[PDB]
DNA sequence: ATCAATATCCACCTGCAGATTCTACCAAAAGTGTATTTGGAAACTGCTCCATCAAAAGGCATGTTCAGCTGAATTCAGCTGAACATGCCTTTTGATGGAGCAGTTTCCAAATACACTTTTGGTAGAATCTGCAGGTGGATATTGAT
DNA sequence: TCAATATCCACCTGCAGATTCTACCAAAAGTGTATTTGGAAACTGCTCCATCAAAAGGCATGTTCAGCTGAATTCAGCTGAACATGCCTTTTGATGGAGCAGTTTCCAAATACACTTTTGGTAGAATCTGCAGGTGGATATTGAT
């Protein structure tokens, strides 16, 4: 019986910004229904994406409008500083 | 020396205060678990429920009604009353895309 | 094969009290004495929705017992998404 | 053979790369996926998780709670306009209301 | 000299233009708007005839829509006339 | 350009909305509404447009904004 | 022989088919889904359609428009349900004006 | 090339109405209503397809997206005539 | 509570412009003949949770009383918004170029797929650890009074 | 101003829930080979954009007044506040066993691939439907009794 989750990855993140404070079973369960639906709205939206542009591959790219698509403004900005930023590190 | 009395509207707004302070459920656990099953039955018979899903399902119909009373009450305000009344219901469902 | 009470008559259950405390929650100050009806029926009609879908997959998985997922995927597709009882 | 690096620490990560990498994979999105793809992904949906859990953490503090519930979620979600949009048809479970009384119903 | 009444010639015009389907804001005011919007997003930017219309077609129905809510709240408070109000309430419970 | 969408335009969208009876100020808050919404969909539309790397907003480009929006629109396809 | 000739349908079982399979909707596709698919998008087409020349006859026009489109559906309690946030172009509204509008 | 729908929405058109035409802006409204319609159905499939952990997609799955996208009779209509013609395609 | 006068709506008309239907060519898509693999159903079986009940304590629902205050009904006029006439300018409609993009096609370097092998981060369960729920009690702030 | 009442605000500790510890192993990472694809380069028409021009009809403006909205006012009956009563919910735990998951096996059903046959998209020709205006009767409105 073996579950996967965000759990830990969550908590990583939590311990970053505020280094002594915890978060409850509940709060992190609505953390991981979060984490998923994002997942979707994203995925599903890049999908789209490469399927309008007779693209058989979601690259960062896509990702990246989906990104714009989805998130409100100053945060779509953000979240794209955020991504971009990674993909590079990750290229080097 | 008259007892004590609230005029009417102060502990209405006390209690909106409580409420809108805290996170608990509003209806009772049991008989919500009741109607749910009631409702389930008439789709499949012999249904059994993850306790989980019956608690899902509570807390998004209270959510539901909590909203529905907002623009209920936005209605009737509208209608430059204080009391909330069918038609203000109907409105905001109307408006909503429920009906 | 020890079955419950039948269930009968249970939205009566849904309380003028209980019913004041969501509309309080809700910011309402006073209420019409035919409100509360009115919200059993609106009530009703909603959960009726969500658990009829919500069966629908149980039926699809071939399962006997509802479960949290059957009624979070139910109210994600009537546009209602819940969160906190994944997994 | 190389000492195992893992992606995320490649990226600079603490969200799962290979693990959303697999679900790119599995969830049949598309026939092809990118490498950058699953990096970008992780990346974003860790910086969502960092600002929800920073506002949440905040509201927790003004309470005097060390410990995130789900009322600081929404607290946070509802406060933060543009949480509150992402967010819009979202239910936070024991998540309540913000405290908001309209100005009418006060006595006079 | 004939003179309708306040109100006969306001329902004729309603009877005429719900049985009608023509556009009903003018097509290059609407294009003009649209294209300085548009110049805030993306520099250089072209656009195809249908993608115009297109956006009339959606903009038009949008609002249609939102005067009957509008109309509706406007009834709702005995009133016949619409009123910033109506629309505001009417957006609000829609969730814009 | 706003001020393009007249007032006997926005009569004439009323009344086809069943509008009786309007008000001197809902010209103007109308066409505040107006430009949101356009806005939305139009900063949409472009954001599929540069994704094709196109500098032609399609009225495909439209009609996925709209969808994405919930506003589905059919005839452009 | 065309698999649409087998299933007794007019809707493109083939066609189907292949938008099953290239829209990235599941690794594999069963034989009988897109003819099942196929059928109910007839089933739905030849409702609207059914209703659409009517209020096109009514119309005494031999040609279908946007507007009959609009009038069946939005006449049609299951159909407007099914299609509730759904714009058709050049489509209209309904005429329907409220009571407290009309004179007396 | 670029596909549609219009020459089998006509062929359904001429099976109810004979002698009843359609224009081009109206087709081009029925074309939008199929692949609309499309969408929805495939998408749930797929959703019910991955919460079950299967790889195909089947009849099954096509009615029961049905049962949950399409109101009311028809549902009831629309599972028939998919049931009938599978029954009648299969043999 | 009808009438006479008047204005607008709504079929119905014809002629012919143009929108739709018909046609024919031809890549592209579906079909087909075979071969081969595999997803998932069937049959098990273990072992979680789920259904139902039980007791007891007290939180909360119900029914009652009654009066404050709200919704509903009504009155009235000021000023807004409708209707209509008038004449100006913005949009519509049409012509003409041509520059900018879409939209295609070819071919390798680069990217991704996927299998095998190997390693480690993630998980479940156990062991620790510790907020905060309630329980207490007093300060402070609000309320409604006669 | 007070009496009455509710809410606020520290303070306290124990234990239910949260975090940390441990160690096995599922799945990610390294590596190598096979297969797909992105883009730079070189094209070709084809939609738009820019520009010019006339003229039509839609809009802007000003006047008059009808009637709608908002304010003021009055009243009766409904809903909120308070209280006793006692029901049934909540809490905690027992007892069976229904029904999920977990494994293993093996065909019915699906994919793969090579090649032919059939079909649907496209653009111009051939048909034939609407529509642009114009008529006359139906219908509806207005002002006067
Ligand atoms: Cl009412
Ligand atoms: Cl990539
Ligand atoms: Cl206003
Ligand atoms: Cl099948
Ligand atoms: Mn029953
Ligand atoms: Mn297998
Ligand atoms: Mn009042
Ligand atoms: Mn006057
Ligand atoms: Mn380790
Ligand atoms: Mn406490
Ligand atoms: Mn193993
Ligand atoms: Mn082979
Ligand atoms: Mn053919
Ligand atoms: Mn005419």
């Amino acid at each position: 019986s073996r579950k996967e989750s965000y759990s830990i990855y969550v908590y990583k993140v939590l311990k970053q910004v505020h280094p002594d404070t915890g978060i409850s079973s509940k709060a992190m369960g609505i953390m991981n229904s979060f984490v998923n639906d994002i997942f979707e709205r994203i995925a599903g939206e890049a999908s789209r994406l490469a399927h309008y542009n007779k693209r058989s591959t979601i690259t960062s790219r896509e990702i990246q409008t989906a990104v714009r698509l989805l998130l409100p403004g100053e945060l779509a900005k953000h979240a794209v500083s955020e991504g971009t930023k990674a993909v590079t590190k990750y290229t080097s | 020396k008259k007892p004590h009395r609230y005029r009417p509207g102060t502990v209405a707004l006390r209690e909106i205060r409580r409420y809108q302070k805290s996170t608990e459920l509003l209806i009772r656990k049991l008989p919500f678990q009741r109607l749910v099953r009631e409702i389930a039955q008439d789709f499949k018979t012999d249904l059994r429920f993850q306790s989980s899903a019956v608690m899902a399902l509570q807390e998004a119909c209270e959510a539901y009604l909590v909203g529905l009373f907002e623009d209920t009450n936005l209605c009737a305000i509208h209608a430059k009353r204080v009391t909330i009344m069918p038609k203000d219901i109907q409105l905001a469902r109307r408006i909503r895309g429920e009906r | 094969k020890r079955h419950r009470k039948v269930l009968r008559d249970n939205i009566q259950g849904i309380t003028k009290p209980a019913i004041r405390r969501l509309a309080r929650r809700g910011g309402v100050k006073r209420i019409s004495g035919l409100i509360y009806e009115e919200t059993r029926g609106v009530l009703k009609v909603f959960l009726e929705n969500v658990i009829r879908d919500a069966v629908t997959y149980t039926e699809h998985a071939k399962r006997k017992t509802v479960t949290a997922m059957d009624v979070v995927y139910a109210l994600k597709r009537q546009g209602r998404t819940l969160y906190g009882f994944g997994g | 053979r190389a000492k195992a690096k893992t992606r995320s620490s490649r990226a600079g990560l603490q969200f799962p790369v290979g693990r959303v990498h697999r679900l790119l994979r599995k969830g049949n999105y598309s026939e092809r996926v990118g490498a950058g793809a699953p990096v970008y992904l992780a990346a974003v949906l860790e910086y969502l998780t960092a600002e929800i859990l920073e506002l949440a953490g905040n509201a927790a503090r003004d309470n005097k709670k060390t410990r995130i519930i789900p009322r600081h979620l929404q607290l946070a979600i509802r406060n933060d306009e543009e949480l509150n949009k992402l967010l819009g048809r979202v239910t936070i479970a024991q998540g309540g209301v913000l405290p908001n009384i309209q100005a009418v119903l006060l006595p006079k």
